[PDB]
Parts: C-alpha cells; sequence; structure tokens
RNA sequence: CCAUCUAUAAUUUUGAAUAAAAAUUUUGCCGUUGCUAUGGC
C-alpha cells in the first residue's frame, strides 16, 4: 500500500547492508539513482537496494518499473543514511545496484540475500 | 565551457522533477521551486 | 625499533635460573645479535650479562621475528 | 645526601600532608597503589550533583571540530615529582582540539570557572602535499587532509595527531612544532583513533586498514602491528595495563589485546529482535559498534549505531548488560518532505507508521578510568551520565546535560581539587558533522565548540 | 624542551597631571540578546 514497499526489517537490513559494504571493497557496487538506472538498462545487476527515507520518495520510484519490467529483485531499507555509510561513499545514498559477477569472491553472499528479497516480493 | 555545467545541472534536475509529477497521483509545485 | 619479550618464564632453583622463551621483533632488521640479545636481557632482569645464557633462535619466514 | 635520603624526605613529606589532610592515613596509601591492581576503586557516581553542574558552551572558529584530547598532570608516587613538563606548566591543565579544517589548537582548561583559553596553534594545508607519490616518503611536516584523531602524551612533552594523510605528526606541547613524522606506509592506513597507555610513551593507533600500529613516541618509532580486525577499527582505548581495546564497526566485534602474551580475546554482541520481542511478550539490529572505552582492566563498554550501550567482561564472550536505544530514537521525518503529493493523508501514508523510525547513534562514549562512571554522547542533544552498580552486572542514568547541541565527536573528563573534595569537569568537542563523514542531515541549532560541563561532588 | 635573559601587563615614589622612575608580581562571516547568552551560513 505505501509507495516504498517491501520494506526489509531490521534483521534482513543489516544481511543486506553487509553484502553492500563487501561489494563496494570489490568493485561491484554501483551507487546512486542515475548509475543504478543504467545498470537495469545494460542488465547488468544482482538487485537494486532502495533508501525508504528518501525526501522526497518519489525521485527513485522509476527504479522499481524498470526493475519489475526486468524481473530483477528489489528492496528498500529504512535509512538512507546507513545506506550511504555502507556504501563507503561520505555522503547519503538512496540507490544502489549490486553488479553481476559470477567470478566475485562474494557470489554466495549475494545470492543468499538476492533469495530472501525474492521471498520479500 | 561554464555555460555547459549549468546545462548539464539543469539537465539532472529536470529529471528529478519528471519523476515527482510522474509517480505522483496528485503532484504539487513545492519541490519544483526549492529544485 | 626492537622489542624482546620473555614468556613461559620458570623459576628453577634446582638449576638456580630463571628459563624462559624469548621472541624479538626486529622490522626492518636482518635479525639480533646474541650478544645484544643478553646486554638488554641483562638491564630486564637486572643480572650481570655473564649470567645471561641465550640460544636457539630461529627467524620466522618472511622475516621480522 | 645520598638519593635514598631524599626519597625518605620526600615520602615523609608526603606522609605530613595527608596526616595534615586527615585508618584514614592507612587507607589512602593503599588508594595510592590501586591503580596497579586493575580493578575500580572510585565510587562516587551517588556523590555526583548533574543538576548543579555548570553549563557553557565555547564556540570556535574550526569547521567541524573533530577530536579534544586534555592532559592533566598527577603525582608520581614512585619519584614524588608532577608529570608537568617543566616548572611553568605546574598544576596547568592543557586540551588539544583537531578539525577537519586542518587545524591543531592547544587550549588552558585550569580555571574551572572560566572557559578554555586558547594559546597556540598549528595549521596544515595544500603546501604539504606529498611530492614523491610513495608510501615512505610521506614525511612533510605537516597535514594536507582531514586530522581526525589527537592525543596528549601522559608525561606533557608531547601531543600526536592523525587523520586521512596517512601520516602520525607528533608534536611539541609548548610551541605545537613538528618533531618527527611516522608515516602508516599503507596504501589506505588512514589512523581513525589514537590511545596513549596510561602513564606511559607507548601509543596505540588503530587504522582504517585493519590494523592496529603501537608505537614508541619516546624513542619514535614503530613497535608492531596487530592483525585479527576483518573491518577498519573504528576506535581504541586502553589503561595502565598493556591490554588495549578495539572495536571494528561492520564486523561488530570488539576485541581485547593482550600485547606482552601475543594472544587477543574477541567479543561478538549476537543480539536478535525477534528472540527479544518474544521475551516481552522498538528493537533495532545492531549494524556496527563504533566506540569502545575501558572502565576496567578487566571490564569496558561499547556503543552502536543502534543506540546499544554494551557492558562487557573478560570472563564473558557476551554482554553482560546491554542498554537498547540509550539516546532515544530520531525525529521522524517531516511529512511535507517524504512526498509530493497534495493530499495530506497520502504524505502520512508514506511515512509508514513507525517503520521509517531509527535510533540514535551513540557517537562518543568515556569512561572515567577505574570508576563506576561513564559517559555517552550523541547528536541528540544532550550528555547522558551513567553509573556502574557495585558488583559491575549493570548500570543506569545518573542524569543528563543538555547544554551540547551538535555531534558529540569525542568526550574528556578532568578532575581537580582535594582527594576527598573533587570537582571534575567534562569537556566535548561539538560539531556540526560526523567525525568520518558527512552523512548525518544537518541538525538544527548545531555548532562549532567545546561543551564544558563543571560538577562538583557533596553528601 | 627546560632554565636564564628580554618583551607585555599590574601595584608604588617625585608628580595638579603627562612624564619618567626606582621597586616588586565565546565566534571564519552575518544577527539577536545583556552590560552576558544563543540564532543563520
Amino acid at each position: 500500500n505505501p509507495k516504498a514497499f517491501p520494506l526489509a526489517d531490521a534483521a534482513l537490513t543489516q544481511q543486506i547492508l553487509d553484502v553492500v559494504q563487501q561489494a563496494a571493497n570489490l568493485r561491484q557496487l554501483k551507487k546512486g539513482a542515475n548509475e543504478a538506472t543504467k545498470t537495469l538498462n545494460r542488465g547488468i545487476s544482482e538487485f537494486i537496494i532502495m533508501a525508504a527515507d528518501c525526501e522526497p520518495i518519489e525521485i527513485l520510484l522509476h527504479l522499481p518499473l524498470l526493475c519489475e519490467d526486468k524481473n530483477v529483485p528489489y528492496v528498500f531499507v529504512p535509512s538512507r543514511v546507513a545506506l550511504g555509510r555502507a556504501c563507503g561513499v561520505s555522503r547519503p545514498v538512496i540507490a544502489a545496484s549490486i553488479t553481476t559477477n559470477d567470478a566475485s569472491a562474494i557470489k554466495t553472499q549475494i545470492y543468499a540475500v538476492k533469495d530472501k528479497i525474492e521471498t520479500l516480493l | 565551457k561554464n555555460k555547459g555545467r549549468i546545462s548539464r545541472y539543469l539537465a539532472n534536475k529536470c529529471s528529478m522533477a519528471s519523476r515527482i509529477d510522474n509517480y505522483s497521483e496528485e503532484p504539487s509545485n513545492v519541490f519544483g521551486s526549492v529544485l | 625499533a626492537v622489542t624482546i619479550r620473555t614468556r613461559k618464564v620458570i623459576s628453577n632453583p634446582l638449576l638456580a635460573r630463571k628459563q624462559f622463551v624469548v621472541d624479538v621483533l626486529h622490522p626492518n632488521r636482518a635479525n639480533v645479535s646474541k650478544d645484544e640479545l643478553r646486554e638488554k636481557l641483562a638491564e630486564v632482569y637486572k643480572a650481570e650479562k655473564d649470567a645471561v645464557s641465550v640460544f636457539g633462535f630461529r627467524t620466522q619466514f618472511g622475516g621480522g621475528k | 645526601e645520598n638519593p635514598a635520603d631524599k626519597r625518605r624526605r620526600l615520602a615523609k613529606q608526603y606522609l605530613e600532608n595527608l596526616k595534615s589532610e586527615a585508618d584514614i592515613i592507612a587507607s589512602r596509601l593503599k588508594e595510592d597503589v590501586a591503580e596497579q591492581q586493575g580493578r575500580v576503586f572510585r565510587y562516587f557516581g551517588d556523590k555526583l550533583l548533574i543538576s548543579e553542574a555548570k553549563q557553557s558552551f565555547t564556540r570556535v572558529g574550526e569547521n567541524n571540530l573533530t577530536c579534544i584530547s586534555c592532559f592533566q598532570p598527577v603525582l608520581n608516587k614512585y619519584t614524588f615529582e608532577e608529570s608537568s613538563n617543566g616548572d611553568k606548566n605546574k598544576g596547568r591543565l592543557f586540551a588539544y582540539t583537531v578539525s577537519k579544517d586542518l587545524q591543531l589548537t592547544k587550549y588552558d582548561i585550569t580555571d574551572f570557572s572560566k572557559r578554555p583559553k586558547k594559546l597556540k596553534y598549528a595549521k596544515g594545508g595544500a603546501k604539504y602535499i606529498p611530492t614523491s607519490k610513495h608510501e615512505y616518503e610521506n614525511t612533510t611536516e605537516g597535514h594536507y587532509d582531514e586530522i581526525l584523531t589527537v592525543a596528549a602524551s601522559p608525561d606533557g612533552k608531547y601531543v600526536v595527531t592523525g587523520g586521512r594523510d596517512r601520516k602520525l605528526i607528533v608534536w611539541s606541547t609548548e610551541s605545537l612544532s613538528p618533531v618527527k613524522v611516522i608515516p602508516t606506509k599503507d596504501r589506505r592506513g588512514e589512523v581513525l583513533s589514537l590511545a596513549f597507555r596510561k602513564n606511559s610513551d607507548q601509543l596505540y593507533a588503530s587504522c582504517a586498514d585493519f590494523k592496529i600500529r603501537t608505537y614508541s613516541i619516546n624513542q619514535f618509532s614503530q613497535l608492531e602491528i596487530l592483525y585479527g580486525h576483518h573491518d577498519i577499527v573504528e576506535d581504541i582505548s586502553a589503561l595502565a595495563m598493556e591490554r588495549c581495546v578495539t572495536v571494528g564497526a561492520r564486523d561488530r566485534t570488539a576485541m581485547l589485546w593482550k600485547i606482552p602474551d601475543e594472544t587477543r580475546l574477541t567479543f561478538r554482541g549476537g543480539d536478535e529482535p525477534q528472540k527479544l520481542l518474544r521475551r516481552w511478550m522498538l528493537f533495532f539490529c545492531e549494524g556496527s559498534i563504533d566506540v569502545v572505552s575501558m572502565v576496567d582492566d578487566f571490564h569496558f563498554i561499547t556503543g552502536s549505531d543502534n543506540g546499544n550501550i554494551c557492558l562487557w567482561s573478560l570472563a564473558k564472550k557476551k554482554p553482560i548488560f546491554t542498554e537498547r536505544i540509550a539516546h532515544g530514537i530520531l525525529p521522524e521525518p517531516s511529512f511535507n518532505d517524504i512526498s509530493g503529493e497534495t493530499d495530506e493523508e497520502l504524505r502520512k501514508r508514506q511515512l509508514q507508521g513507525k517503520k521509517l523510525l531509527q535510533p540514535f547513534w551513540i557517537t562518543s562514549l568515556y569512561a572515567i578510568p577505574y570508576s563506576n562512571v561513564f559517559i555517552s554522547g550523541s547528536w541528540s542533544g544532550s550528555l547522558k551520565v551513567w553509573k556502574i552498580s557495585d558488583n559491575l552486572r549493570s548500570f543506569e542514568l545518573l542524569g543528563e546535560l543538555s547544554g551540547a547541541k551538535g555531534v558529540v565527536t569525542k568526550i574528556q573528563v578532568v578532575e581537580s581539587g582535594k582527594h576527598g573534595k573533587e570537582k571534575f569537569r567534562i569537556l566535548a568537542s561539538i560539531a556540526k558533522e560526523h567525525r568520518l563523514g558527512r552523512w548525518i542531515a544537518n541538525v538544527s541549532g548545531a555548532r562549532n565548540g567545546i561543551y564544558s560541563a563543571v560538577i562538583d561532588q557533596t553528601g
């Protein structure tokens, strides 16, 4: 019913933020709504993490539309302050994208969170 | 060159303004004004 | 700088001594000579250098310890 | 007048002072060595008067004041000489502050009634950027990136700073002149926290490359690197013993390092809202541990980004006591900003009730050594003072100090007066932004300055 | 770095007095609010 949906719980959010941080160190993370949008167009995204406290929320609502057309899982986290900190940058982040790489060192972790997001949807 | 930077800056803000309008049932002008 | 640590210290009055394992950290150095280790151990334990004995030093692979 | 006779004179003259000040004498002499036994011996929580504390805020020009370190001379019982560097500095208290503006400043805090008084400062800039671009050649005298930390040597002879330029510059206290630069010699070795071993020249530096470095300031040399953390070592604390404790942020682990034994103890929170809610029949999962302070050689406390203040014991790997949402919940986002809808009810639905609410982070956490009182900080707008139970199995909120407005980057406490009657001054650096980054939204009314609160004991 | 020596500042003698002279020892910027404290960037 709310525009930002599904919203991950406290337990799920930490695991998402964990994977985001590891992907950042491995250069497997695309930060920002614009960069996330490009990944969806290129079909190189594992899943999209969005911040549900974006002010206004509408400036990232095109991503769910692109995700559902492309069958890419997506999930909302409560805070953009927390998402930006996990992303590794010094500024809040409203959207981020995990880049597809079957030869990554964090493959198992990504698919674990990817499955739970799919269950959430 | 300075003219191009304003054009790029305005294009980014125009993109966000379109998002607020499209994905809002009853869009307001409050955010466009501050933008 | 060089660090010297003693561990597994046993007081042995049967042989009238203290026995211990000496770990030496020597970053950016090949190793520490037995004479210099004896000097520093003598200062640390407040004993004559002639009463200090050190042996069996093996450097860790990769150096530094 | 042999050296033995000189000690006897000072020791005799020391005893005469105790007799003048005053069973009582014998107890006091034990208290002189209570520090050597790593147990809490300063039970003054109930005697503190938080309500009557004289609070003041001192503004500073520097933008985003990042850390504060205080120096208090202490009488050395073994030689009966004050730790002051020289005769001029007898009984003079100093505080050193650093900021993201690349400025190091020293203040005088000796007079509790008066505000901190600036004495000297040193500022960096682009002139100090190294031309070499090689890590071992990063030996420029000044800083050229954000300064994150500062620590004052216990002997009063040096003050050491570090930051995002991957250097460890040690300055002379009197003139703030750099005397040595010690590069971390790592690509990502940014210094995030500094802690001096109490009454010693040994310095512990936590770095963003997931390692802890130990230095000897008197010898101006690096000694050892400690490994084991899986993420950035955000904070570090030390006491008289060599047992420094550290927190690794996102890996959510607190580690205690036994430097002589070359062993480490790992502590992990392991709390889950599902069990917390069921036992109750808003709980937030832990994201990272950001702050740590050593109450004791066998106890320490940590603060996390979910607002949990945890008490730890070396015996137990799990926390012995936890204080959830210590500093409260963040204000709910405005409904006028969440969405662009004209209808108010539509905007309210985007708030999703209380699901978007998040707790305050514990940005600062300081415990007076070997005591039962510690102080926590955040950007809530107040400093909360807590008291630990006598059995050291719990703690309660002693009081609050609401003068502080802004992000509490670092907290320090200094005491003065006779042994029985002591006044405690709490100095906290306040900033408009978090020390590590600019994530936190601008807090209404926040200012850059040094918060001060003088607290008295009566009873 | 410490000490010493200077410098700065305060009490005192001739002095209406200036004067000499021994002698000694809260902010980067912009406001509001007091005679001090907190609002914006």
